[PDB]
C-alpha cells in the first residue's frame, strides 16, 4: 500500500489548487480516503469514503472538493477559493479499504501547498 | 500486519447485538421488574438507558471506531484514564467467571431437555426430598425448584459461603463445553465470532416471539401481564429500584466492558456507529420488555395454577429462569420441544454475550501488548482456562452463593464507576468537543447537542449518583433465607473496589512514572500520547478555560 501525492505548489490567495493522490497496493473506490494538513497540527481536510461519500471538514466546506478516479486509482482534492491559512503540507490517507479489508492508516509523503 | 477490518457489517452488527441481547434480558430483568413493584421499575430503566446507556453506547462505539483499539489502549487519548479499561476488563473477566456458569445450567437444562418426562415434572427422583410436592396437582419443595436446587445445584449439600464445597461434575462437564465453544468461537480472532453469531444472535428472536405469543394465551396470564405493567409510584422513592435500574442497563447493553470499544475497533473508519449504537439499544431494551412479559405471564399462569398469588411463584435469581418457567412447561402438551426450545435460546442468548465478554479481553490486552497479539491462540487459551478454572467456584455445591455475591459485586457499583470515568475522561479531560470532531471525520456530522450534553454533563451527574447511593445504600447481601456472613460482604466490596481502585492506582503510577515537573507530568498525563511533542510548547487545551467550557 502507498500513496504519493502531488500537485502542490505555491498559488495566489482565491485561488485554486488540484492534488492528486496516487495509489497503490488497493483500490480507492472501495477505500476510505482521507486528506489532511499540518500548518499546528494535522487537521483533517475532506474524505472520500468507502461508498462514494464525500464528507469536509468546516474550515474547507464548500471550497474544497475531493473526488477519486477509479481507472487511475487517483484521489484528487479540487482546492477551490483558497486563503492565506490554507497554507500546509497536505497529506493523503488512506483508513482502510472498506468491509473485509485492514486498517492501513497510510500516509504520503505531503505536498506542500503556499497560498501566498 | 494492519488490525484486520470485520468482513461485514452485518459480522459487526451481529456480534454487538448478541453480545448486548444476552441472558440478563432474560434472567436479571424480569426479576428485577418483580422485585421492583412491575412497571415501576420500567421508568428508571427507560430514564437510564436514554440519559446514559444510549449516550454511552454511542460514545463507546465510536471511541472504538476513531480510536481502532481495545479498552486499555484506548486511553492513549487521555493517558490518565488506561485505568478505566483496566478496570473494564478485569469487571468482564468477573462477569465471565459466572456467566458463563449461567451457559452451564443452560446446557445442563438442555440436556435434560432430551426426554418425554421432564425431570422437573414430578418427584420421586434421587434429588427429591421427603417433602417434595406438586401444589397444582411450599414452592421450594416443588419438583422444579427441588430439580434446580438439589438435582442441578445441589445447594442442599451446601450450609453457606462458608461451606461451598467442591465442583459438580455434571456442571464441570457442562463448562467445560461451554468453554470449549468459547476458545473455538474465539481462537482465530473476530472473524470466526462475527460468522458465529449468525445463529446465537438471531434464534433467541424466534424463540422468544413463540414463547410470548403462546405465554399471553395462558390462563392467568392477564394477572401477571397486569403486574407487570402496573406501576407502583412510591417504590420509585426508593435509591433500590434506581440502583437496579442503572446497573441492569449497562450490564445488559454491555457498557462498561471494554466490549463494545473492541468491537467498533475492527470497524471501517466511515460505518455509521451512531445507527448501530441505536439499533443495538432498541433491540436490547424491546428483548428485555418481551422476556419480562413472558415471564410475567408465566408468573400469572403459575400463581393461577397454584391457586396462589404472583408474590408466592416468584424466586429470588435464576429462579424465575430455571424453576418458573420450566414447570410451565411441564404444565404443556408437548413440554419437551417447549424445553428444548427454550434452553437452547438460552444458550444461544449466553454464548455471543460471553464470547463478546472474552474477545473485549483478549482485544483489549492484545493491544497492551504486542506478544498477547502475535500469540491469539495460546492467549484466547490462557483467558478461557483462567474463566473456567475461576468458575469452577461457581459450580460448587454452594455455587450459588459465590454466583450471586459475583452478580452483585463485579458489575454493579464498579461498572457505574467506571463507565462515569469513561465519559469524565472522554468528555472532560480529552474534550468532548474533540470527540465530536472525530465523530465528524469518521461520520462527516458531528453529534448533536443531545448526545454532547448526556456525555458531558448528565451521564456523568446521574452515573455519580447512582454510585453514590448504591455505596450509601447497600443492603448485606442474601440469597434466599440464607444471609451473607458480614465478611462475604467485604469479600463483594473487595471484587468492586478491586476493578474501582485500577483508575486512581494507575493515576498516581503514570503521574510517578512521567518524568518532569508537576505540571509536566499532568500535561503529560491529560495530553493525547501523539501530542506529547505539545507539552515542550505548553499548548495544553486543558491548561486554559476554553476547553472546560465546551457544552
Ligand atoms: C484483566 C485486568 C486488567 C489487566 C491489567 C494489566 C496491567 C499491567 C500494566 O502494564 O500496568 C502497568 C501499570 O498498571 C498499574 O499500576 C495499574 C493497573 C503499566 O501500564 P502501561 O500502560 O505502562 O503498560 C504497558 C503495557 N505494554
Ligand atoms: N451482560 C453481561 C455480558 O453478557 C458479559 C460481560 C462480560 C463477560 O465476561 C461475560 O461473560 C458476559
Ligand atoms: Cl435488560
Ligand atoms: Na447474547
Ligand atoms: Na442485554
Amino acid at each position: 500500500v502507498q500513496l504519493v501525492e502531488s500537485g502542490g505548489g505555491l498559488v495566489q490567495a482565491g485561488g485554486s489548487l488540484r492534488l492528486s493522490c496516487a495509489a497503490s497496493g488497493f483500490p480507492v473506490y472501495q477505500a476510505n480516503m482521507y486528506w489532511y494538513r499540518q500548518a499546528k497540527e494535522r487537521e483533517w481536510v475532506a474524505a472520500i469514503q468507502s461508498e462514494g461519500r464525500t464528507i469536509y471538514a468546516d474550515s474547507v466546506k464548500g471550497r474544497f472538493t475531493i473526488s477519486r478516479d477509479n481507472s487511475k486509482n487517483t484521489v484528487y482534492l479540487q482546492m477551490n477559493s483558497l486563503k492565506p491559512e490554507d497554507t500546509a503540507v497536505y497529506y493523503c490517507n488512506v483508513k482502510d479499504a472498506g468491509w473485509a479489508s485492514y486498517q492501513y492508516d497510510y500516509w504520503g509523503q505531503g505536498t506542500q501547498v503556499t497560498v501566498s | 500486519q494492519p488490525r484486520e477490518t470485520w468482513g461485514k457489517k452485518i459480522d459487526f452488527l451481529l456480534s454487538v447485538v448478541g453480545f448486548a441481547v444476552d441472558l440478563a434480558n432474560v434472567w436479571r430483568f424480569p426479576y428485577l421488574c418483580y422485585k421492583n413493584g412491575g412497571g415501576a421499575f420500567l421508568i428508571p430503566y427507560t430514564l437510564f438507558l436514554i440519559i446514559a446507556g444510549m449516550p454511552l453506547f454511542y460514545m463507546e462505539l465510536a471511541l472504538g471506531q476513531y480510536n481502532r483499539e481495545g479498552a486499555a489502549t484506548v486511553w492513549k487519548i487521555c493517558p490518565f484514564f488506561k485505568g478505566v479499561g483496566y478496570a473494564v476488563i478485569l469487571i468482564a473477566l468477573y462477569v465471565g467467571f459466572y456467566y458463563n456458569v449461567i451457559i452451564a445450567w443452560s446446557l445442563y437444562y438442555l440436556f435434560s431437555s432430551f426426554t418425554l418426562n421432564l425431570p422437573w415434572t414430578d418427584c420421586g427422583h434421587t434429588w427429591n426430598s421427603p417433602n417434595c410436592t406438586d401444589p397444582k396437582l411450599k414452592y421450594k419443595f416443588t419438583p422444579a425448584a427441588e430439580f434446580y436446587e438439589r438435582g442441578v445445584l445441589h445447594l442442599h449439600e451446601s450450609s453457606g459461603i462458608h461451606d461451598i464445597g467442591l465442583p459438580q461434575w455434571q456442571l464441570l462437564l457442562c463448562l467445560m463445553v461451554v468453554v470449549i465453544v468459547l476458545y473455538f468461537s474465539l481462537w482465530k480472532g473476530v472473524k470466526t465470532s462475527g460468522k458465529v453469531v449468525w445463529i446465537t444472535a438471531t434464534l433467541p428472536y424466534f424463540v422468544l416471539f413463540v414463547l410470548l405469543v403462546h405465554g399471553v394465551t395462558l390462563p392467568g396470564a392477564s394477572n401477571g401481564i397486569n403486574a407487570y405493567l402496573h406501576i407502583d409510584f412510591y417504590r420509585l422513592k426508593e435509591a433500590t429500584v434506581w440502583i437496579d435500574a442503572a446497573t441492569q442497563i449497562f450490564f445488559s447493553l454491555g457498557a462498561g466492558f471494554g466490549v463494545l470499544i473492541a468491537f467498533a475497533s475492527y470497524n471501517k473508519f466511515d460505518n455509521n456507529c451512531y445507527r448501530d449504537a441505536l439499533l443495538t439499544s432498541s433491540i436490547n431494551c424491546i428483548t428485555s420488555f418481551v422476556s419480562g412479559f413472558a415471564i410475567f405471564s408465566i408468573l400469572g399462569y403459575m400463581a393461577h395454577e397454584h391457586k396462589v398469588n404472583i408474590e408466592d411463584v416468584a424466586t429470588e435469581g435464576a429462579g424465575l429462569v430455571f424453576i418458573l418457567y420450566p414447570e410451565a412447561i411441564s404444565t404443556l402438551s408437548g413440554s419437551t420441544f417447549w424445553a428444548v426450545v427454550f434452553f437452547v435460546m438460552l444458550l444461544a442468548l449466553g454464548l455471543d454475550s460471553s464470547m463478546g465478554g472474552m474477545e473485549a479481553v483478549i482485544t483489549g490486552l492484545a493491544d497492551d501488548f504486542q506478544v498477547l497479539k502475535r500469540h491469539r491462540k495460546l492467549f484466547t487459551f490462557g483467558v478461557t482456562f483462567s474463566t473456567f478454572l475461576l468458575a469452577l467456584f461457581c459450580i460448587t455445591k454452594g455455587g450459588i452463593y459465590v454466583l450471586t455475591l459475583l452478580d452483585t459485586f463485579a458489575a454493579g457499583t464498579s461498572i457505574l464507576f467506571a463507565v462515569l470515568m469513561e465519559a469524565i475522561g472522554v468528555s472532560w479531560f480529552y474534550g468532548v468537543d474533540r470527540f465530536s470532531n472525530d465523530i465528524q471525520q469518521m461520520m462527516g456530522f458531528r453529534p448533536g447537542l443531545y448526545w454532547r450534553l448526556c456525555w458531558k454533563f448528565v451521564s456523568p451527574a446521574f452515573l455519580l449518583f447512582v454510585v453514590v447511593v448504591s455505596i450509601i445504600n447497600f443492603k448485606p447481601l442474601t440469597y434466599d433465607d440464607y444471609i451473607f456472613p458480614p465478611w462475604a460482604n467485604w469479600v463483594g466490596w473487595g471484587i468492586a473496589l478491586s476493578s474501582m481502585v485500577l483508575v486512581p492506582i494507575y493515576v498516581i503510577y503514570k503521574f510517578l512514572s512521567t518524568q518532569g515537573s508537576l505540571w509536566e507530568r499532568l500535561a503529560y498525563g491529560i495530553t493525547p500520547e501523539n501530542e506529547h511533542h505539545l507539552v515542550a510548547q505548553r499548548d495544553i487545551r486543558q491548561f486554559q478555560l476554553q476547553h472546560w467550557l465546551a457544552i
